[PDB]
């Protein structure tokens, strides 16, 4: 019963802003943990980010900067921001909520 | 807990006059062979002090609750441990801080409570039948109190329980102050063979008990314990034996004294 | 919700109690289940709790590691067990419900009780009571009225429903506990009052019925003819 | 009674201890030699003995060997936001060791249980035990375990095969709090040797005099701890050795 | 700081074989590893957690056992609806996923 | 135990009666809070107050605490017949790792009418005789539980066995009685001349002598 919906991305410039946009259907943004997971094509999975239920986030060593998340409790949808882009950031990713120490529930892709 | 007594026939106090007495150490300080003037609260040589009795034999039992000055001169002519502590407090309705003091027969307990305070808080010693002895079981000082962050346990010291009705053997002086918040007790023993009129011997008074309370205590009430006897009914309303005491409160007043130190280093004389 | 416990339970000193706390109405949710021991003349011990949620448990320093307590998400129930039992062990057990908050205190609070398990220690076995009559004699019958009983002896436990004329009568009747003796027997006593009139036409008897002991005794009582 | 403990506290219920009426020395503690983290800010291990506060307090909680870093008022995490919050101007620090050898059974030790899921920041200096079930779906949760519905408390999991790094760590945290009350507790003097027949300077209590130490024949009552002569100077002080 | 290798890269076996997959990590964690299954051109799906428990909606054809390194995802019956790449992914103390490699199930 | 409480409290219906539970820095001076547990004399101890200020449903509103320093005072609004019951504080303890409860106290407010002690001796009947025991019951009536003490003796030497009190329960008339027991042996029963059983009340003794010849 858990949907996810992600949409904002497309083709953009390495030196330009992008906004995404992920929308849960029965599930909250303020209540649970949430997992920004990017998968290369043709290689394996690799964590980037993490939103606690409160005001916290986390990043990896490699995008420790140039990321910011910032939820809305209005529309129930989750917003990431890019200021700046990299070569290596040509991926695929699936926004998603778990618990502590595993993720169950998984989204689309674009 | 605390009961109500019944009117009776009471004797009024009288006014007897003290002989240099009430004179105590104002300094830790060691002095020897010298005459050192200090300016402090003393009991004036040859002024006019309260006598307040207690022998049974009638039913003399008069404990007014005395106003507190800037220092007081208890001296008792205790032979048989009819006195027993003092009780202190400013309004004595749960609302300030009251000191307690009681010499009890295992160890003094000196606690600072809001202990709420009756009309005529009093020790009862009873007198068992099988026991050839004196043992206190009316334990009537306080009801309850709510909060307390001070509690001092003395030294313990040994009490008798037995009440007689012969001659005085010993003498006790006891001084309480109150400077700056903090609390002076001048005490010792002095052997003496007498019942009233006091001699003019000397002794000077140590410091014993120094405790930092932040109390006000304009006022102040001894304790006087009676006895249980098979004489007696047993109820305390009408007939009791309270022995033979007598003790005297003084006033200290701020009076220049001249004290003189010998070379073992004790006080000698005193001059006003 | 309320929860409920076992009955009364009596043992050998040394052997295993084993108690049990069922809920009714609910199960227990995600709330501990904890245990409460009640003596008598003495304060609440606590011995431990159970996290029925996660199945694990926090016993308590005084309490060695000789009590386990679990407990079964499937029926709901908190199981307790005590081993190496001991004659200062005659106390009562309550099941605790602890209800948390959030603050600066954080101090578990026991919101739900249980009704309560009477365990007691005797080493003396089960054995057969002993009913004999009492009858008044002619000097206690000075006015019009008399007073007689049946008394109960060696018997076990002390709990004991008696009735006069199978319940037929409840005016002037006094019931009366037992107490302890030297070796450990229990002794209780049952006294009536009637009118003298009524000695020469009715006859008083005493039911005495012993459920564990599955036993019924019949008796009956007649005034001494000396006196 | 607080660090060599039977048993240690759970991270969520962590026992709060007040010490006070005596003093507390740090130079023993600082040379056990078994304690890897003695990072302090605001106060300096030279300068505690010589100041103090009103009151001293104690923490335990027992935590795995990566979250001793996330004590720090400046850490985010789920130990340092839904277990223990501690303020920007926190006095004290934080005091951890190993504990391989206790906490550990050759299962997994499952005693030990932590906050992860919370709707709110935790207050600095702030407890909480709480049971009732987390819920993140809109519809309510009547206490059922269904989807949505977990409970918050999540097990450790103090394996004797884990890393360095995931090894349960024994954690007693110190809170120092000064008021305007006067202290309680504080930190004993140093007692140096007396010397004597030679010209030294000394603090006995209540001067701060220069001159040679000489035995005397003459005796003090047992009350009096100063000493004076004719022209009022002090000459005669108790050592209350 | 912690880094998963998983041995297996490419292994065929047939619908009585047991795939034999196998994760490896620097530390010793235990009991929370989790495994997804990933199919390609759709979103990948977790099958076991804590390397012990099972999902409701997963069927108990998987099965993993590994106290503190070893870890492994025998299964007893080959399916040929599931034919997709495998991930072992172990957490930290702060919520950084660590994923590691994916082995592929290819039919002989 | 590591708290302390006073043994009893006495009071009036309608007067203000404070208790308060103090113990060690541990669990009282530290952050915990107080809870309050209210056990009647033949029902389980149910909850009272938590979180030193809020108060439950069916809780009256008479039921108040707070919490000053290192210890825990209540207040209490009028006395009434059902407030007869043991008091008990419960705190979290830092060095037990447990809840610990207070000392208990009493809180007792109730008078009857006391009287004369009216005993009554009931020599044992020649039945009992065979059965190798003798037992002597000493009943009291309209009396109060105060100054229980009974005294046997046989008129030459008090008897120092077999001797015991019972608790008296509680009739339907507000009245008290018990009952008590001295275990003998047939063998000695018929030595003695003759026995009587002694209950002293407040000063007040009343002599029952019974003659098994
Ligand atoms: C002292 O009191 C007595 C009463 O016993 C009185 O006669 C005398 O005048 C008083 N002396 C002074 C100085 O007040
Ligand atoms: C003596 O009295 C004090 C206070 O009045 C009390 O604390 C102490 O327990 C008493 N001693 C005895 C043996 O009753
Ligand atoms: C004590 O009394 C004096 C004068 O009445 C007053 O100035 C002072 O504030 C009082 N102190 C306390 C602690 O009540
Ligand atoms: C004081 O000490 C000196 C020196 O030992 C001694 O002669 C004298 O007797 C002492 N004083 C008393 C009162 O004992
Ligand atoms: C604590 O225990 C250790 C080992 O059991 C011992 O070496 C130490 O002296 C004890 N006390 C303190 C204060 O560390
Ligand atoms: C101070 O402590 C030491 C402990 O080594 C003791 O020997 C000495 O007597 C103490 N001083 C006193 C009690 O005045
Ligand atoms: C003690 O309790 C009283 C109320 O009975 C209160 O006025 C007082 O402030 C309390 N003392 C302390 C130190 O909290």
């Amino acid at each position: 019963e858990v949907q996810l919906v992600e949409s904002g991305g497309g083709l953009i410039q390495p030196g330009g802003s992008l906004r995404l946009s992920c929308a849960a259907s029965g599930l909250t943004v303020s209540s649970n943990y949430m997992h920004w997971v990017r998968q290369a094509p043709g290689k394996g999975l690799e964590w980037v980010s993490v939103l606690y239920a409160g005001g916290s986030a986390f990043y990896a060593d490699s995008v420790k900067g140039r990321f910011t998340i910032s939820r809305n409790n209005s529309k129930n949808t989750l917003y990431l921001q890019m200021n700046s882009l990299r070569a290596e950031d040509t991926a695929i990713y699936y926004c998603a909520r778990g618990l502590g120490d595993y993720l169950d529930s998984w989204g689309q892709g674009t | 807990q605390c009961v109500n007594l019944t009117t009776r026939t009471q004797l009024p106090p009288a006014y007897t006059n003290s002989f240099t007495r009430g004179v105590y150490y104002p300094d830790k300080v060691f002095r020897s062979s010298v005459l050192h003037s200090t300016q402090d609260l003393f009991l004036p040589f040859f002024s006019n002090v309260t006598w307040f009795h207690a022998i049974h034999v009638t039913k003399r039992f008069d404990n007014p609750v005395l106003p507190f000055n800037d220092g007081v001169y208890f001296a008792s002519t205790e032979k048989s441990n009819i006195i027993r502590g003092w009780i202190f407090g400013t309004t004595l309705d749960s609302k300030t801080q009251s000191l307690l003091i009681v010499n009890n027969a295992t160890n003094v307990v000196i606690k600072v409570c809001e202990f709420q305070f009756c009309n005529d808080p009093f020790l009862g010693v009873y007198y068992h039948k099988n026991n050839k002895s004196w043992m206190e079981s009316e334990f009537r000082v306080y009801s309850s109190a709510n909060n307390c962050t001070f509690e001092y346990v003395s030294q313990p010291f040994l009490m008798d329980l037995e009440g007689k009705q012969g001659n005085f053997k010993n003498l006790r002086e006891f001084v309480f102050k109150n400077i700056d918040g903090y609390f002076k007790i001048y005490s010792k023993h002095t052997p003496i063979n007498l019942v009233r009129d006091l001699p003019q011997g000397f002794s000077a008074l140590e410091p014993l008990v120094d405790l930092p309370i932040g109390i006000n205590i304009t006022r102040f009430q001894t304790l006087l314990a009676l006895h249980r006897s098979y004489l007696t009914p047993g109820d305390s309303s009408s007939g009791w034996t309270a022995g033979a005491a007598a003790y005297y409160v003084g006033y200290l007043q701020p009076r220049t004294f001249l004290l003189k130190y010998n070379e073992n280093g004790t006080i000698t004389d005193a001059v006003d | 919700v309320q929860l409920v416990e076992s009955g009364a339970e009596v043992k050998k000193p040394g052997s295993s109690v084993k108690v049990s706390c069922k809920a009714s109405g609910g199960t227990f949710s995600s709330y501990a289940i904890s245990w409460v021991r009640q003596a008598p003349g003495q304060g609440l011990e606590w011995m431990g709790g159970i996290i029925p949620i996660l199945g694990i448990a926090n016993y308590a320093q005084k309490f060695q590691g000789r009590v386990t307590i679990t407990a079964d998400k499937s029926t709901s129930t908190a199981y307790m067990e005590l081993s190496s039992l001991r004659s200062e062990d005659t106390a009562v057990y309550y099941c605790a419900r602890e209800n948390g908050y959030s603050g600066y205190g954080a101090a578990a609070n026991f919101d739900l009780w249980g009704r309560g398990t009477l365990v007691t220690v005797s080493s003396a076995s089960t054995k057969g009571p002993s009913v004999f009559p009492l009858a008044p004699s002619s000097k206690s019958t000075s006015g019009g009225t008399a007073a007689l009983g049946c008394l109960v002896k060696d018997y076990f436990p002390e709990p004991v429903t008696v009735s006069w004329n199978s319940g037929a009568l409840t005016s002037g009747v006094h019931t009366f506990p037992a107490v302890l003796q030297s070796s450990g027997l229990y002794s209780l006593s049952s006294v009536v009052t009637v009118p003298s009139s009524s000695l020469g036409t009715q006859t008083y008897i005493c039911n005495v019925n012993h459920k564990p002991s599955n036993t019924k005794v019949d008796k009956k009582v007649e005034p001494k003819s000396c006196d | 009674e607080v660090f060599n403990a039977t048993r240690f506290a759970s991270v969520y219920a962590w026992n709060r201890k007040r010490i006070s009426n005596c003093v507390a020395d740090y130079s023993v503690l600082y040379n056990s030699a078994s304690f890897s983290t003695f990072k302090c800010y605001g106060v300096s291990p030279t300068k505690l003995n010589d100041l103090c506060f009103t009151n001293v307090y104690a923490d335990s909680f027992v935590i795995r060997g990566d979250e001793v870093r996330q004590i720090a008022p400046g850490q985010t995490g789920k130990i340092a936001d839904y277990n223990y919050k501690l303020p920007d101007d926190f006095t004290g620090c934080v005091i951890a060791w190993n504990s391989n050898n206790l906490d550990s059974k050759v299962g997994g030790n499952y005693n030990y249980l932590y906050r992860l899921f919370r709707k709110s920041n935790l207050k600095p200096f702030e407890r909480d035990i709480s049971t009732e079930i987390y819920q993140a779906g809109s519809t309510p949760c009547n206490g059922v375990e269904g989807f949505n519905c977990y409970f918050p408390l999540q097990s450790y999991g103090f394996q004797p095969t884990n890393g360095v790094g995931y090894q349960p760590y024994r954690v007693v945290v110190l809170s120092f709090e000064l008021l305007h009350a006067p202290a309680t507790v504080c930190g004993p003097k140093k007692s140096t040797n007396l010397v004597k027949n030679k010209c030294v300077n000394f603090n006995f209590n209540g001067l701060t005099g220069t001159g040679v130490l000489t035995e005397s024949n003459k005796k003090f009552l047992p009350f009096q701890q100063f000493g004076r002569d004719i022209a009022d100077t002090t000459d005669a002080v108790r050592d209350p050795q | 700081d912690i880094q998963m290798t998983q041995s297996p890269s490419s292994v065929s076996a047939s619908v009585g074989d047991r795939v034999t997959i196998t994760c490896r990590a620097s530390q010793g964690i235990g009991s929370w590893l989790a495994w997804y299954q990933q199919k390609p051109g759709k979103a990948p799906q977790l099958l076991i957690y804590a390397a012990s428990t099972l999902q409701s909606g997963v069927p108990p054809r998987f099965s993993g056992s590994g106290s503190g390194t070893d870890f492994t995802l025998t299964i007893t019956s080959l399916q040929p609806e599931d034919f997709a790449s495998y991930y072992c992914q172990q957490a930290n103390s702060v919520l950084a996923l660590t994923f590691g490699g994916g082995t592929k199930v290819e039919i002989k | 135990s590591v708290l302390t409480q006073p043994p009893s409290v006495s009071g009036a219906p309608g007067q203000r009666v404070t208790i308060s539970c103090t113990g060690s820095s541990s669990n009282i001076g530290a952050g915990y809070d107080v809870h309050w547990y209210q056990q009647l004399p033949g029902t389980a101890p149910k909850l009272l107050i938590y979180g030193n200020s809020n108060r439950p449903s069916g809780v009256p509103d008479r039921f108040s605490g707070s919490k000053s320093g290192t210890s825990a005072s209540l207040a209490i609004t009028g006395l009434q017949a059902e407030d007869e019951a043991d008091y008990y504080c419960q705190s979290y303890d830092s060095s037990l790792s447990g809840s610990v409860f207070g000392g208990g106290t009493k809180l007792t407010v109730l008078g009857q009418p006391k009287a004369a002690p009216s005993v009554t001796l009931f020599p044992p009947s020649s039945e009992e005789l065979q059965a190798n025991k003798a037992t002597l019951v000493c009943l009291i009536s309209d009396f109060y539980p105060g100054a229980v003490t009974v005294a046997w003796k046989a008129d030459s030497s008090p008897v120092k066995a077999g001797v015991e009190t019972t608790t008296p329960s509680k009739q339907s008339n507000n009245k008290y009685a018990a009952s008590s027991y001295l275990s003998l042996t047939p063998e000695q029963w018929k030595s003695h001349r003759s026995y009587s059983c002694q209950v002293t009340h407040e000063g007040s003794t009343v002599e029952k002598t019974v003659a098994p010849t």
